[PDB]
RNA sequence: CGCAAGACGGACCAGAGCGAAAGCAUUUGCCAAGAAUGUUUUCAUUAAUCAAGAACGAAAGUCGGAGGUUCGAAGACGAUCAGAUACCGUCGUAGUUCCGACCAUAAACGAUGCCGACUGGCGAUGCGGCGGCGUUAUUCCCAUGACCCGCCGGGCAGCUUCCGGGAAACCAAAGUCUUUGGGUUCCGGGGGGAGUAUGGUUGCAAAGCUGAAACUUAAAGGAAUUGACGGAAGGGCACCACC
């Protein structure tokens, strides 16, 4: 299901980017 | 050959415990109490392919070998208790069930009372396979 | 494992069985006590009335 | 779009019904969606009755039956040809097929 | 055990039934005869024989299997005693069917003697002879009243009787025959069967009591 | 195989029968000549097929009437039965008789003679 | 639905088939009745849908039972519907 | 033949019941609650819908205890296959179970807000009430219980058709709409970027709520029709098909 898998991959990328932005700050 | 020292007027009864399943069949003759057993013959003793262990020919081959030993020792009649795999599983007698039972009649042995003895739950543990079932 | 031979007379032709329609369902009596009857799958061109020879008569045909 | 007025299920005025396992599939199908079938067959046979009614040590012995309640997948029942397709106008006939 | 054809080291016995049953010759069993430390009477006691009622009373139905426990051997003879009652799969399955109400009950009771019994009971509502509707469903209070009236009878008739006197009522099942009548002003209820009897607690042996059951 | 006749043969045979009903018999070798002389069939095979279906129809018209050919002899036996016959009489006995709630109805339109009664069990299927 | 029904002059019986309120003018289905205990002797006046237990005076110390609908008299003889 | 443990309440079980929804099925007792029906009881407009705010809220998941039978993410093997980190098989951790705190999301669906009025027919069905012959049980009895034949309230639904509507599929409501106005809350404005970035708030965490723009594009989409195709089903057929 491209919809929920798109959702999961975007959630993963957003979690990663937020954790990096918080760590380096 | 020693057996029950009367059989000319009355028969000597037994129980046959036919367990028929989609992987194999047993024929298993015990005394009238069930605790002391006599010859037990299984479909995989009578074929050399795993796929054939649950087949009517292996079933009647076993029923004949059982009836011969039964007649030879002391027994002339039988009661029948018929088993599917039962609770949590297939709950329906396998393919070998109808053939062993009639290969007892075609072999001299006399038949008594027939019952089904499949174990049935009042409600079960969880069945194998996950919620989407065995999909293949 | 030790059984004699049984001659059986055909009394009815039922249909053509097998993947290619290559064998025939046939009902037979047993030449000794006509009160017996079984169903077999025969390979050749069977009419009604022929006499088949059974090497194993305790079997019965299901299909195919 | 909407293929069945009842959504292909017997539920009306309920939130939930208890699931059950498809008898060969082990699937997980709602009790009022699954396809049920109650079979009542002779324990011995239809052909091999003579070989047993003759060997019985009882003169008048009635052979027992074997009652089984089967629950079926939708896919699993279509594949065993328990059910088939129907016309768009014939799907509305809900009578059991003539014996 | 792989002694020479170990069925040539076995001895056969007779299995006798209690004095109530018309037919008292159940059948035969075999046991390895006595050796240095394993006694035959021990390895022979405590066996259970499930016998149909037709094969014991000769005058009635084929269901209602009885269980008989071996108590003490006496010189090529086994003395059995009641151990429980049950029904056959086919009857119990042919009774449960759609568009009805099935009513079940169960009690635990003691027999003036030390036998503690665990009796179960079942019944089904009845389509009336002129009914036009399709279902014979009973309301909840009716089912509760029927269960109460069933338990009360199933205790009354076991608190007041010896173990032998109660088994004699289980043989033709008069208990169900009177529950069917008692529950007729609530809902017709065209079936009552004591579908099972369990043996929970039994007192010490007292062979004098066993030999009375065989005389 | 075949031996299924075509509409061109069946319609021809039906017309031949419906006009020359009294010249046709039960044998084939005479019906052949009759149809040869009364019609114009531009072939011999077609002539034989038409004359062979005519015989199979004639063998049936001797029994109950078929539903595609109308002749004179078989119409009289309808006509003379559609007019009244002594198998029928009047209303079979002119002392026909009723139940209550009909006498109660008849009373509301002034009737007063020659009837009976009965009362049933009080509802259906009892 | 005869398409020309008369609403102003309904049937004398089809206007007692309807609900107590859906009729042309409302009317209760209940009534008051004289009741006689066969023991003491008075003329107790009782509501048909009583919903209370009624006694006469002393004596029987019961005269009606309440139910989900019309009350039932024990053996109170001769009961008369009172009128308008 | 016995013993123990932890799960789970089959068949009866239905287009049936109950609850605001999520959900709810062994017996018995206790505790409080509830709709409908019956009423010639009582108060007398006390009502409908609702920013702020509030209670409950499947599964999965987080924290701390108890327990751990069965099943089983992750993981280890055996197969299948070019590969197979999958479908199949044998094990198996977290979890699945109970308690005390969180989280507030589901194709949470009748994809259909709530209150009220009007507009066809029919046969059933669960609850309450009313009327009426006859069967049936107890106590022979009156009561009553099981059936039978109707009527009335409101409930879950079904069949029917030129009420009427609609793009149609279909709908007695999705009707009473260019002959347009009974009351009221929420909410949409071509397809993507995107439920994204950013600010705020909540949470232990996972995450929930609120929520753009630059840029890009002539279509994306709905219902139905005719073909072609299907490792879809039914019936037939051909040595350019097989046996
Ligand atoms: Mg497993
Ligand atoms: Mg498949
Ligand atoms: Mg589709
Ligand atoms: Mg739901
Ligand atoms: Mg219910
Ligand atoms: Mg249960
Ligand atoms: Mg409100
Ligand atoms: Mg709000
Ligand atoms: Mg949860
Ligand atoms: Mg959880
Ligand atoms: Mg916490
Ligand atoms: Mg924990
Ligand atoms: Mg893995
Ligand atoms: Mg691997
Ligand atoms: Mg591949
Ligand atoms: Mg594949
Ligand atoms: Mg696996
Ligand atoms: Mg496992
Ligand atoms: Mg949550
Ligand atoms: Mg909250
Ligand atoms: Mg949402
Ligand atoms: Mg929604
Ligand atoms: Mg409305
Ligand atoms: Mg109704
Ligand atoms: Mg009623
Ligand atoms: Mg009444
Ligand atoms: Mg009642
Ligand atoms: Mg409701
Ligand atoms: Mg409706
Ligand atoms: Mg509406
Ligand atoms: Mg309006
Ligand atoms: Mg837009
Ligand atoms: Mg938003
Ligand atoms: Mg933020
Ligand atoms: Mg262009
Ligand atoms: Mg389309
Ligand atoms: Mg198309
Ligand atoms: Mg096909
Ligand atoms: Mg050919
Ligand atoms: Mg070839």
């Amino acid at each position: 299901m491209r919809a929920k898998w798109r959702k999961k991959r975007m959630r993963r990328l957003k979690r990663k980017r937020r954790k990096m932005r918080q760590r380096s700050k | 050959s020693l057996g029950p020292q009367v059989a000319e007027g009355e028969n000597v009864f037994g129980v046959c415990h036919i367990f028929a399943s989609f992987n194999d069949t047993f024929v298993h003759v015990t005394d009238l109490s069930g605790k002391e057993t006599i010859c037990r013959v299984t479909g995989g003793m009578k074929v050399k392919a795993d796929r054939d262990e649950s087949s009517p020919y292996a079933a009647m081959l076993a029923a004949q070998d059982v009836a011969q030993r039964c007649k030879e020792l002391g027994i002339t009649a039988l009661h029948i208790k018929l088993r599917a795999t039962g609770g949590n599983r297939t709950k329906t007698p396998g393919p070998g069930a109808q053939s062993a039972l009639r290969a007892l009649a075609r072999s001299g042995m006399k038949i008594g009372r027939i019952e089904d003895v499949t174990p049935i739950p009042s409600d079960s543990t969880r069945r194998k396979g996950g919620r989407r079932g065995r999909r293949l | 494992r030790v059984q004699p031979i049984k001659l059986a007379r055909v009394t009815k032709v039922l249909g053509r069985t097998g993947s290619q329609g290559q064998c025939t369902q046939v009902r037979v009596e047993f030449m000794d006590d006509t009160s017996r009857s079984i169903i077999r799958n025969v390979k050749g061109p069977v009419r009604e009335g022929d006499v088949l020879t059974l090497l194993e008569s305790e079997r019965e045909a299901r299909r195919l | 779009t909407k293929k069945r007025r009842n959504n292909g299920r017997a539920k009306k005025g309920r939130g939930h019904v208890q699931p059950i396992r498809c008898t060969n599939c082990a699937c997980c199908v709602p009790k009022d969606k699954a396809i049920k079938k109650f079979v009542i067959r002779n324990i011995v046979e239809a052909a091999a009755v003579r070989d047993i009614s003759e060997v019985s040590v009882f003169d008048a012995y009635v052979l027992p039956k074997l009652y089984v309640k089967l629950h079926y997948c939708v896919s699993c029942a279509i594949h065993s040809k328990v059910v088939r397709n129907r016309s768009r106008e014939a799907r509305k006939d809900r009578t059991p097929p003539p014996r | 055990k792989k002694v020479v054809d170990p069925f040539s080291k076995k001895d056969w016995y007779d299995v006798k039934a209690p004095a109530m049953f018309n037919i008292r010759n159940i059948g035969k069993t075999l046991v390895t005869r006595t050796q240095g430390t394993k006694i035959a009477s021990d390895g022979l006691k405590g066996r259970v024989f499930e016998v149909s009622l037709a094969d014991l009373q000769n005058d009635e139905v084929a269901f209602r299997k009885f269980k008989l426990i071996t108590e003490d051997v006496q010189g090529k003879n086994c003395l059995t005693n009641f151990h429980g009652m049950d029904l056959t799969r086919d009857k119990m399955c042919s009774m449960v069917k759609k568009w009805q109400t099935m009513i079940e009950a169960h009690v635990d009771v003691k027999t003036t003697d030390g036998y503690l019994l665990h009796l179960f009971c079942v019944g089904f509502t009845k389509k009336c002879n002129n009914q036009i509707r399709k279902t014979s469903y009973a309301q909840h209070q009716q089912v509760r009243q029927i269960r109460k009236k069933m338990m009360e009878i199933m205790t009354r008739e076991v608190q007041t009787n010896d173990l032998k006197e109660v088994v004699n009522k289980l043989i033709p099942d008069s208990i169900g025959k009177d529950i069917e009548k008692a529950c007729q002003s609530i809902y017709p209820l065209h079936d009552v069967f004591v579908r099972k009897v369990k043996m929970l607690k039994k007192p010490k042996f007292e062979l004098g009591k066993l030999m009375e059951l065989h005389g | 195989m075949g031996r299924v006749r075509t509409k061109t043969v069946k319609k021809a045979a039906r017309v031949i029968i419906e006009k020359y009903y009294t010249r046709l018999g039960n044998d084939f070798h005479t019906n052949k000549r009759v149809c040869e002389e009364i019609a114009i069939i531009p072939s011999k095979k077609l002539r034989n097929k038409i004359a062979g279906y005519v015989t199979h129809l004639m063998k049936r018209i001797q029994r109950g009437p078929v539903r595609g050919i109308s002749i004179k002899l078989q119409e009289e036996e309808r006509e003379r039965r559609d007019n009244y016959v002594p198998e029928v009489s009047a209303l079979d006995q002119e002392i026909i008789e009723v139940d209550p709630d009909t006498k109660e109805m008849l009373k509301l339109l002034d009737f007063g003679s020659l009837s009976n009664l009965q009362v049933t069990q009080p509802t259906v299927g009892m | 639905m005869p398409l020309a029904k008369d609403l102003l002059h309904p049937s004398p019986e089809e206007e007692k088939r309807k609900h107590k309120k859906k009729r042309l003018v409302q009317s209760p289905n209940s009534y008051f009745m004289d009741v006689k205990c066969p023991g003491c002797y008075k003329i107790t006046t009782v509501f048909s849908h009583a919903q209370t237990v009624v006694l006469c005076v002393g004596c029987s110390t019961v005269l009606c039972q309440p139910t989900g609908g019309k009350a039932r008299l024990t053996e109170g003889c001769s009961f008369r519907r009172k009128q308008h």
